């Protein structure tokens, strides 16, 4: 996953899921 | 243009996003998604060569560490009239 | 006398021609002609060296020279990654089976 | 008349003007905006289609990068919205 | 629609290029492109709470790297109503 | 498209070879067909600067082992108005 | 003649007195005297292309030791058409 | 202009290299194109004195290593009336 | 009197006790006021030789003291009259 | 009145805040706000010689330490009829 | 052009041969022929700066081996119309 | 102004060295252009004290170093009713 | 008068320097200027016996270094009268 | 009818006249002026074809050479510009 930008990396909500969604 | 960009995953969110890379990186529109089978999903999409480049590099490097990944990826640049039908 | 002159260029090419360049002759275009910092300088690097003792570094190599996934050399002007123009950087990685482009 | 967006933008006027000269030496473009951003920032916009903008402003970064102050960005841009266009130029 | 973004950057080109990443991230209406003066470029825009939070984040991640690159971003929820006719 | 793209190599086999993969690797238009003699023989396309990049490479790829090779393939992105006539 | 050279300095004084220096020492005529801005000052001469050289050579022999001096000094021997909107 | 620049190498790639390199640095007239024999290729431009030194340096310099290389060039300022009928 | 005295400084305080050194070392026209950008002032005026020199000597003088001080102060004996749209 | 006081500054709150300081201490009148460049804030008032000593020497006492400081205040104290152009 | 070059040598011989390679070097023309007196003698020719510049050093480099040698050799590119009457 | 400034030199290149160095500074009116013999050459301006003072200074101090040098450099500040014929 | 000349080199870029050396060296007209093939260029002048001599010598024997060289020259007096479709 | 110049250069006008006469002498050359260049250096110019110059300018150079001062400066023009002589005198 590359600079955040255009796609957020692994911002996790509340256990583990990367949850990058859009 | 008539250049063809084109892209394959696994799933849809790597599909979408790689989607999202098309109409955020150059002037290409896409002319089809396509449920290929077994998981394998691609999109399809017309634009000038170097469009559809740079729409290409953004779809690879946002899409290889989304779910599965990006399967495979290709850059057609004169798609013969042949083709057509065929997409 | 002999015309024809031999002239290097700033980057480093025999150009025989007649040039402009200064000399301990005809005067009223020395005036310390030496400060060099700009594009497209048909000035001759023989009047760097020997009458500034500063060469300069060149320019309008607008050539640029890059190798195809083939190994072989391309070149004219060139659309991959500069280390200086962003905004490109992603997907520099990344293998686009085709038709080649970088 | 490709909508690919190309800038320079520079640490004075000079190797502005320099990066505009070796932008249309270089490939296809058409210039919009010279504009002096102030302190001697000064920017070079110009448009066209994508691969041609991209070999420009390589180009022209190339040239200016030493050329008096020196070159302070190249960052190419992608494609700017419907909504971006107003706001440079209109 | 009404949350108001905003952020500078120490030149234009930064600036732009954070209004495309406001544009490319989260619908916003950029209302506003400023001249500070001396090279501080201004942006500003309009959307939802979420919307210009998750935007302003997008650009200041894409920020950095561009010239000499990001100096000021924080948002507000609620603009005050008479700010605008100043703005 | 007024990006020009040509190449030259020793015989005309590996020349119009060159040429095909002109053709079918991106949009271009095969604008001549040159004996520089001795065995140098040069092709000349006009297109896109993406399309002439492209299709470049493709010939370039195409023509290096075929008879005794390529020498030399180059790119003018935007010719001047003086280099016409040389047609 | 078309060809262009010009000069960057801080303040008028030098910008003023290498202006002098170009119309003393070749037959050139200035087009145009900008205020960039934070005192960037630029002058912006039209001439032969040697004529050029000689004129801006002087100018910087008697520049650089006027107040602050020279910036820069560049020569541009064919602006393009397409740069004259921007002068 | 009288002055005759000019320009020969091995192949008609750098031939047009340093003839678009002339016809973008200076105020040159691109006159004349000579196929020589055994890969032999000049072009000879007329322009002014300083243009034609300008023109010439910068296309010996753009077209150095690129293809099978130069093999000379030189300023002539004025060629004698009877030399014009050899071109 | 086209002889050109001018004095670049920091602010206008200095600006303006220099055009007053201007008027009392001499009775030269003052020509014009100029705010270059980044603090930097100018003043131009315009008179005999003698005059001017004594102006400008006067005013250098009274520079040194006031704010940061004086930036750069010469003379031009006469201006060429290409240079007069630098008014 | 014909004694000029005036007054450069870092910032605008010194200068406004000077400015009112010149209102209350000395019966002058504010004939100049000027946005030197930079951030270069300066005020110009007009006055008799003892009014406008006494109020510059308060201001600037009272106006050092304000917020980023005071750059240059010093007073005119005959001022020339042509200086009054320069207002 | 209007720039002036111009040699001064011992006695006319290497006058002569300096005017030779005046019109054999570049595009000058001869506007004057002087015998100063007392031995020296000077050829007066007009024509673009670096065309005339680059005359002058092939008359010098011609004259340095020819007679007595060379005595004085300047260039003037900017012939003032005051000194029309002197020529 | 009447006060007449010359210059003489061994020699007629620093002579019009000197000539336009006086018609580039100041305001002088060459009214004098004596080839004398035996390598003594006059120029002759008129014009203001000073303007001529600063261009004598200038010329020599410029033309000292070309050709063989100069001989005499003074001013005459009130030229009589009666030496006119000898100007 | 109908002394015959011969240049000879490979590359016609030699060969036309040392036609111009030709046409500035002695009174010989050049009559022919002949690809010889294999990139091989002769010049073909007439004139005096002693003027071929000057001329062919001082042009062949000063443009040896031009490039990839002259290869012979040669002269004759008086070609025969049969040998006349060779001219 | 040859029009390369042979002319020569000599201290006093001695050796110019015995120069031009060995000058002529030696050559059909045909005498087209002699010049006070002032201090007493006289030049004499001729016209003739290339051999012919070069013949008669030699042998006047090595008879010149001893007599009077001496010889100054020889020298051959084998093709005298179209402007030099207007310049020249003609």
């Amino acid at each position: 996953i590359a600079d955040a930008s255009w796609k957020v990396g692994k911002s996790e909500t509340d256990s583990g899921q990367t949850v990058t969604g859009t | 243009g008539i250049a063809l960009g084109m892209i394959e995953t696994r799933g849809l969110v790597p599909a979408i996003e790689a989607a999202d890379a098309m109409t955020k990186a150059a002037e290409v529109r896409l002319i089809g998604r396509e449920f290929v089978g077994g998981g394998y999903v691609t999109v399809l999409v017309r634009g000038e060569t170097g469009a559809v480049n740079a729409a290409v590099r953004a779809g690879a490097d946002a899409c290889e560490r989304v779910g599965d990944g990006l399967v495979a990826a290709h850059i057609i640049a004169r798609p013969h009239r042949e083709v057509e039908p065929a997409l | 006398f002999e015309k024809v002159g031999s002239y290097d260029t700033l980057n480093g090419n025999n150009v025989t021609g007649t040039g402009v360049g200064r000399s301990d002759y005809v005067t009223g275009n020395e005036y310390g002609s030496c400060k060099n910092l700009t594009g497209d300088e048909y000035i001759g690097s023989q009047q760097y060296e020997k009458f500034c003792g500063s060469t300069p570094k060149p320019e309008a190599r607008k050539v640029g020279l890059s190798l195809s996934s083939k190994s072989n050399l391309i070149s004219g002007t060139m659309t991959g990654r500069s280390k200086i123009v962003t905004g490109d950087e992603p997907g520099s990685c990344k293998v686009l089976t085709g038709t080649p482009y970088a």
